[PDB]
């Protein structure tokens, strides 16, 4: 027979999509574009190209999300804050996107690409300008359309 | 914590295929690298971007058919004189354009490589002619 | 089916069900994207089963036999 | 076999079920289908309804090992232009069929489920091929219209033999015209006269 | 000479199916298929890469319309993905 | 005799039950197989399939107790080049079929069990007549490519008869390309022209 | 002038059986052998001694593929070792 | 050279049917049908829109009568309204 569920429930996104914005990573859902926004700080030391070790848990839903969803290409992308120029930030969040997205596709996603990169905070989504990974503004996001 | 893949090859006779794939599939790579001819950019025959402002203009075309006729109009939609050198053979110079919305410079690129060799589109922008020439 | 967001709103052909708050998981028609990806027939992947065979061997309609199902 | 035939049973409920809720969804949607559908300004000058044209691009017929044949585009005259006295509608094409069968355990349950089911679908399908035949109809007309503008085509050669008055002393008909078509909408291959779709 | 194409290629390009034809199920992907006389057509916009097929049409929006010997499964691309279609009949 | 049907109950599960164990552990390695088996970029220019040539090496036969030929190298041409339309998967190559058989004390037991094993390995053979076949096409594909370049067989040679505007006027067909296969792929006996796989 | 060899020695050097042939299952050593018509053939990378053969091929690898007469057990030396393999049918 | 009209045309142009005929009667609108040799013939003065007529006339008072084949439904405009009649025969 046909398969009526395709390895995912609807219940469980929702229960994912809860339980991913009350441990503060944000789930946008407009239209199909998916947004999941991750602060630096709940994943990596702070400027360096390098995960914490219980931050892979935090990539867990991510990907068990990610599991959920029929897809073709998901994107993410990396920036942070200014820390000695935008050249050596650039290299940092492309290092950074490369990082997670090897994660990522070691893990279970169903993408056939994920393009990967990094920016030096040429798109900040606030104006305030605290630190360094515990800028709100130093942030991975994910982003994907889901197929049909 | 961390997990291993899902789809790793963490078993003895996966790995040996699979590393057999990677051995595959680059020895089908400089394969590709040793019969892919190119044509380098220095001398590549096809017309260029003629960039001037009338050929930057916004259009639209859906056809197949005879080259001389789309370049006839072509011309008189980016008001541009169309001169034909060359002889036109008996069977026509057949291509086919149909894209809804792209540049009709490009147009002119997409004529001059659809063409080949059988015809080709010279573009002289300071006297606003386009000229299309046989073999 | 299309648990706990709402119930089923609609049922988008040529896509899945429409749950009342997104698009479900749950495949509306036959004819959308369900991943198969293991079949269960009889010579699949050579030519069907010529039908008209009253034998003991299980012939292909490209003349192959079916060793695995006969 | 009872379970058989409880699907049987179910199968043609379904269908004419499903015929019935998609007829007067049909007919909820009657004057927007008429503004889709609109087949009466689309006939010609001497109320001939235009020719069906078909496009297939990018065509390749691999006709044995040693040969192929690609061609680019292929337009196909399909039930070709003829004097239509009143333009059809969109009920001629899409209307399923409202019979009201008045034909009547566990295991007759869920099979006249899932007989209704595959009635159902299977009425789906009758509708699809009906919006598809309507849609293949339509399209082609519009179709000659681009190879009408574009040259492709001829428009259709009416004749139009005057007469007066006509008959006997028995019967007269007073003005009496009679109207042919002498050339039909017909392809042209000599192809340099065509024209080629190019807007702004 | 060979033949052109199948000129009823143009009515499964469209969905009409074929005069005289039986119909077939296709499960798992967005496809119709006919079978007229031995042979099936499919109306898709899949692109079907295994079991290979004789002829082919494409319409102005991607549209496919292929004609090919009757194979139970069909293997199409669907978006890079590899991808089974299933037909009874 | 009984003990001999126990043994016939047992061989066509464990056939049927192999090969579904082997099916999805074929497509576990889906993607893997497309890059060993990679059909699609070992065919030619004009989408010709390549032929698939046999290689045998030092070879003898005995004919009779008066003579022997012995030849060092033995090429032949299997199944010869021509168009295809879409490449081959390994998936007509490899893929076993699974039927589900619905078909059903202490002798039965045992010899259920040597019938499974006699099912399981001779899925087996199945299998590695499937891999040796596919063995055989994509290497003579391979060893055309090593004579292509060493000299040894012919490209084949295509002719492609362009033709303009195409047919009556109720169908036309706009660029008609006819694409022949003129010369077959083939070995040249005409041996001075040869190569040497010479590297460093 | 004696025929060159046998050309489906070419098939039985890859793995592949003749058409319409009878398996034969190899007991004790890794040989593959069919029987086309009153003639067994056999891929091995042994070397087969007593019995005897009518044509060989090798391969690449030094797979041997061998046509002789069917006899129910093949004497072959596997690195210097005398050793037997058994053939049913 | 083509027939004129139907002459009977006139007689159905006034109320009274060909001889030799069968009625039909029609609901849903102001027409009259009768049913000659596989042909009907109505009546009416609304103006019949689908299934398409073979021959026409037009009164002095606007009521035409139509020759046409056997339909079961008439599909006509009334006002601008698009009206069914429904004849049995």
């Amino acid at each position: 027979l046909p398969c009526r569920v395709d390895g995912a429930c609807d219940a469980t996104i929702i229960k994912m999509m809860t339980d991913l914005n009350k441990k503060g990573i944000k789930v946008a859902s407009v239209g199909q574009n998916y947004l999941i926004s991750i602060p630096a700080s709940a994943l990596f030391a702070d400027q360096s190209p390098r995960l914490n070790w219980a931050s892979y848990s935090l990539l867990n839903e991510i990907a068990a999300f990610l599991k959920q969803f029929r897809k073709i290409a998901i994107t993410v992308t990396s920036y942070s804050s200014k820390y000695v120029s935008v050249k050596r930030e650039r290299a940092l969040t492309l290092a950074r996107s490369r990082v997670v997205s090897e994660y990522l596709w070691s893990q279970g996603v169903d993408s056939r690409i994920i393009f990967t990169q990094g920016l030096g905070s040429d798109k900040p989504i606030t104006s305030y300008t605290l630190g360094g990974d515990r800028s709100p503004n130093a942030r991975v996001e994910i982003t994907f359309r889901r197929a049909v | 914590f961390k997990k291993p893949p899902i789809n790793n090859p963490s078993d003895d006779a996966t790995i040996k295929l699979a590393e057999a794939a990677v051995s595959v599939s680059d020895s089908m790579l400089e394969m590709a690298k040793v019969e892919k001819v190119i044509t380098p950019p220095s001398k590549d025959n096809t017309l260029t971007i003629p960039n001037a402002y009338n050929l930057q203009a916004r259009a639209s075309v859906d056809w197949s058919g005879p080259i001389e006729e789309l370049t006839a109009r072509i011309a008189k939609a980016a008001h541009f004189r169309f001169r034909v050198l060359g002889k036109s053979p008996s069977v026509p110079v057949l291509i086919s354009i149909s894209t809804k919305d792209e540049s009709l410079a490009e147009i002119l690129r997409d004529i001059d490589y659809q063409a080949g060799k059988k015809a080709s589109i010279h573009v002289y922008p300071n006297s606003q002619v386009v000229e299309l020439r046989y073999a | 089916a299309a648990a706990a967001a709402a119930a089923a709103a609609a049922a988008a052909a040529a896509a899945a069900a429409a749950a009342a708050a997104a698009a479900a998981a749950a495949a509306a028609a036959a004819a959308a994207a369900a991943a198969a990806a293991a079949a269960a027939a009889a010579a699949a992947a050579a030519a069907a089963a010529a039908a008209a065979a009253a034998a003991a061997a299980a012939a292909a309609a490209a003349a192959a036999a079916a060793a695995a199902a006969a | 076999a009872l379970k058989e035939t409880a699907l049987s049973v179910g199968a043609q409920a379904g269908l004419a079920w499903r015929a019935k809720i998609i007829d007067e969804q049909l007919n909820k949607q009657a004057r927007n289908l008429d503004a889709i559908y609109d087949f009466n300004s689309l006939v010609l000058e001497h109320n001939i309804l235009p020719p069906v044209l078909l496009e297939g691009r990018n065509t390749l017929n691999l006709a044995d090992a040693q040969s192929i044949r690609i061609s680019d585009r292929t337009y196909k005259v399909a039930k070709q232009a003829h004097f239509i006295t009143t333009p059809p509608t969109w009920r001629q094409y899409l209307w399923m069929d409202y019979v009201k069968p008045e034909a009547p355990k566990e295991i007759w349950c869920i099979y006249t489920e899932r007989g209704w089911k595959n009635g159902i679908d299977q009425a789906n399908t009758i509708l699809e091929e009906n919006i598809a035949r309507i849609k293949e109809d339509f399209g082609g007309m519009i179709l000659y219209r681009k190879l009408l503008a574009m040259n492709m085509v001829s428009p259709p050669y009416v004749s139009h033999t005057d007469l007066g008055v006509t008959g006997d002393g028995s019967e007269i008909h007073i003005d009496d015209r009679v109207l042919r078509i002498t050339a039909l909408p017909e392809l042209n291959v000599n192809s340099a006269e065509w024209r080629a779709a190019v807007a702004k | 000479i060979p033949p052109s194409a199948n000129d009823l290629l143009l009515h499964v390009l469209e969905g009409v199916p074929p005069p005289g034809s039986r119909r077939l199920v296709v499960s798992g992907g967005d496809a119709r298929a006919w079978l007229s006389n031995e042979k099936m057509y499919v109306r898709t916009n899949l692109t079907i890469l295994s079991p290979g097929w004789l002829a082919s049409m494409t319409s102005a929006d991607g549209t496919h319309a292929y004609e090919m010997q009757k194979s139970p499964v069909l293997l199409v691309s669907w978006h890079g993905k590899v991808m089974q279609l299933k037909v009874e009949g």
